[PDB]
């Protein structure tokens, strides 16, 4: 349902590779689950991705957690994202 | 039977100073800002014995389970602007706007709150904020923490907004 999807798995893999000194190619979106919450000034998402990426040649399953706090009243700034968990399956 | 409120505005208009004032019924100068939590106190209202729970929210840069669950669970909000501070008076349409959506409602039990009616001066015109609830389809109540000024009637009349959206 996000339009969003996509980018926060290919900061998924980033964020990973950044973090764990990996080379991850990111290929695509398999599964995508989203816990919104509505807070009084903000908006938090955890985003639960299910991705494809090649490790070194061979393609490999990855959930991601990523947590979102995005604000509704002025662009980003004190917008923020975070990859929370990343493991293979 | 119990009625779950929820006290928002801007840091320092108040929101601690009134819910203190109408669970101990004394007023705090100095309450710290950072320090969100609920209480409880037994009233009545309209002849009804009943249980208030109120979450006094703080800290609204960090994500909060307990606010996440208040705003899920809530009844009715207290949006709460200072009547010396016009930038509070601004931020409650983001309130308004989130409390809708978290509810996916319009309709949502709700009471517009100037706090602060003690001070000899205002800057934010009470006319203003009479027009800005009347667009709202709520009530506008003043209250002040520190001479009691419209708590009751404040919380009370939120309690009577839920009651008539059940
Ligand atoms: N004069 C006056 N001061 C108040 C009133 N309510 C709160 N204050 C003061 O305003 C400051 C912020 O109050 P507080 O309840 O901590 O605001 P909060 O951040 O919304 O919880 C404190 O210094 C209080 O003493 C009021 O009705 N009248
Ligand atoms: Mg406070």
């Amino acid at each position: 349902n996000s339009l969003e999807i996509e980018e926060l798995a290919r900061f998924a893999v980033d964020e990973h590779n950044k973090k764990e000194n990996a080379l991850l190619e990111f290929v695509r979106v398999v599964k995508a689950k989203e816990q919104h919450s509505i807070d009084i000034w903000y908006d938090f998402t955890m985003y639960y991705l299910t991705l494809e990426a090649k490790d070194g040649g061979k393609k490999k399953l990855y959930e991601a957690k990523v947590w979102v706090k995005k604000l509704n009243n002025s662009h980003t700034y004190k917008n923020f994202k975070e990859l929370q968990e990343f493991k293979p399956v | 039977t119990e009625y779950k409120l929820v006290v928002v505005g801007a840091g320092g208009v108040g929101k601690s100073a009134l819910t203190i004032q109408l669970i101990q019924n004394h007023f705090v100068d100095e309450y710290d800002p950072t320090i969100e939590d609920s209480y409880r106190k037994q009233v009545v209202i309209d002849g009804e014995t009943c249980l208030l729970d109120i979450l006094d929210t703080a800290g609204q840069e960090e994500y909060s389970a307990m606010r996440d669950q208040y705003m899920r669970t809530g009844e009715g909000f207290l949006c709460v602007f200072a009547i010396n501070n016009t930038k509070s008076f601004e931020d409650i349409h983001h309130y308004r706007e989130q409390i809708k959506r978290v509810k996916d409602s319009e309709d949502v039990p709700m009471v517009l709150v100037g706090n602060k009616c003690d001070l000899p001066s205002r800057t934010v015109d009470t006319k203003q904020a009479q027009d800005l609830a009347r667009s709202y389809g709520i009530p506008f109540i003043e209250t002040s923490a520190k001479t009691r000024q419209g708590v009751d009637d404040a919380f009370y009349t939120l309690v009577r907004e839920i009651r008539k959206h059940k």
